């Protein structure tokens, strides 16, 4: 069986403009394994992103957490770009700070 | 610690 | 309270690229430990928490050593799938293990756990006896016949009586200011209007440990959990996790709704309010 991965994109602290945060995009529940995941900045990938290594839930879909030291301003607009096998195009899911 | 089945 | 410690472990084939990708982590309660890649130069085991760190080089040598082991299984039973299926060398199929061990207040074991999955869905699991196997198709049986034939069952229940509670217990004493402390959630009402007639009223829960939480939107006493969108707890980039419960509501009765919030760290359960 496979999965389509539940995407989110938020942010590890309270965003406030002007501070250092973190960027986060997990991606859960999906099958098989390989993803590919890259953040966004005004449509450009971020070149420095880490990621947590490959565990899985208990039943057995995979989780990932894609994460990256950004700056949130007021103009500057972030998103996570996924692509997985059960997908028909590489999905976009915008960062909404109060998400 | 890790275990690891007999073989 | 009770303590949990889970080895995960999964196995890619890699049909035309290479060797299968290896990738295994422990968790001690929801707190992860240690991993390893086998795509890493020299892969080795790496500690992921504070207190794993104080261990010597005869324990991640041994640890490590393991783990190459368990990549060579893996791809001796990767191949072995192949054939129990009759399936094609060409595609890339899946191998996840968990094994691991509960225990109590008292620090004595309620349950072991060993389960084995193939490309996504339940291949062979050890009974809560520590004595049977439960196997989900035909090739399971194959797997469970050969099983017996070696004790593994044995093995397995010498193992989760013994080392894995001493070790979890150890693991525990270690870093008890950290694994032994529940961290209560920063709980917070957020108000976001969509249109001149609705809003939405989004119940936060940041900054608690372990995950388990249970966030509910009640409307005048009566559960809204048809009319709740309730996200997935995710990680916050710490040993910390957040989730948030949203509800819409026609703008100018939000005081008819209420969140409510329940978790380990927190004395009592909260009830909260749009203010
Ligand atoms: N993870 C597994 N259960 N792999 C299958 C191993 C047993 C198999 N019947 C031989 O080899």
């Amino acid at each position: 069986i496979q999965r389509t991965p539940k995407i989110q994109v938020y942010s590890r602290h309270p965003a406030e403009n002007g501070k250092s945060n973190f960027l986060n995009c997990y991606v859960s529940g999906f099958h098989p394994s390989d993803i590919e995941v890259d953040l966004l900045k005004n449509g450009e990938r971020i070149e420095k992103v880490e990621h947590s290594d490959l565990s899985f839930s208990k039943d057995w879909s995979f989780y990932l957490l894609y994460y990256t030291e950004f700056t949130p301003t007021e103009k500057d607009e972030y998103a996570c770009r996924v692509n997985h096998v059960t997908l028909s195009q590489p999905k976009i899911v915008k960062w909404d700070r109060d998400m | 610690k890790r275990w690891i089945i007999l073989g | 309270g009770s303590h949990s410690m889970r080895y995960f472990h999964t196995s890619v084939s890699r049909p035309g690229r290479g060797e299968p990708r290896f990738i295994t982590v422990g968790y001690v309660d929801d707190t992860l430990f240690v991993r390893f890649d086998s795509d890493a130069a020299s892969p080795r085991e790496e500690p992921r928490a504070p207190w794993i760190e104080q261990e010597g080089p005869e324990y991640w040598d041994r640890e490590t050593q393991i783990c190459k082991a368990k990549a060579q299984t893996d791809r001796e039973d990767l191949r072995t799938l192949l054939r129990y299926y009759n399936q094609s060398e060409a595609g890339s199929h899946t191998l996840q293990n968990m094994y691991g061990c509960d225990v109590g207040p008292d620090g004595r074991l309620l349950r072991g756990y060993h389960q084995d999955a193939y490309d996504g869905k339940d291949y062979i699991a050890l009974n809560e006896d520590l004595s049977s196997w439960t196997a989900a198709d035909t090739a399971a049986q194959i797997t469970q016949r050969k099983w017996e034939a070696a004790r593994v069952a044995e093995q397995l229940r010498a193992y989760l009586e013994g080392e894995c509670v001493e070790w979890l217990r150890r693991y525990l004493e270690n870093g008890k200011e950290t694994l032994q402390r529940a961290d209560p959630p920063k709980t917070h009402v957020t108000h976001h209007p969509i249109s001149d007639h609705e809003a939405t009223l989004r119940c936060w829960a940041l900054g608690f440990y372990p995950a388990e939480i249970t966030l509910t939107w009640q409307r005048d006493g009566e559960d809204q959990t048809q009319d709740t969108e309730l996200v997935e707890t995710r990680p916050a980039g710490d040993r910390t996790f957040q989730k948030w419960a949203a509800v819409v509501v026609p703008s100018g009765e939000e005081q008819r709704y209420t969140c409510h919030v329940q978790h380990e760290g927190l004395p009592k359960p909260l009830t909260l309010r749009w203010e």
